[PDB]
């Protein structure tokens, strides 16, 4: 008897956390990596344009 | 510039005379000009072959990471 309310308890609460975690991580993470990257572009470009004007007028 | 009197009269009378001529400032001397046409080579190699009448230009890119 005690073994089966064991091991439904073990199961049910093991998928209620591993799916929660699935989904809390998703949103931020990818919300996360579109923003990290556009940065990192847009950075460069930044850089390229003005040491370009230093460059040349030296 | 200038100091002793004495000397110095007929020094500096001559260098001005020098700058009172158009057939250069009173003639060149050809070991100059010599020396001047190599001189003004080797500078350019001293800061590249480029002209530094114009200025540089750049281009641009971009790439994906994922």
């Amino acid at each position: 008897q005690l073994e089966e309310v064991k091991q439904a308890s073990i199961k049910q609460i093991q998928d209620a956390i591993d799916m929660e975690k699935s989904q809390q991580a998703l949103v931020q993470k990818r919300h996360y990596l579109f923003d990290v990257q556009r940065n990192n572009i847009a950075m460069a470009l930044e850089v390229t344009y003005r040491e370009r004007l230093h460059r040349v007028y030296r | 510039l200038d100091p002793v009197q004495k000397l110095f009269v007929d020094k500096i009378r001559e260098y001005r005379t020098k700058r009172q001529t158009s057939g250069g400032p009173v003639d060149a001397g050809p070991e100059y000009q010599q020396d001047l046409d190599r001189e003004l080579f080797k500078l350019k190699q001293m800061y590249g072959k480029a002209d530094m009448n114009t200025f540089p230009n750049f281009t641009f890119e971009d790439p994906k990471f994922e």
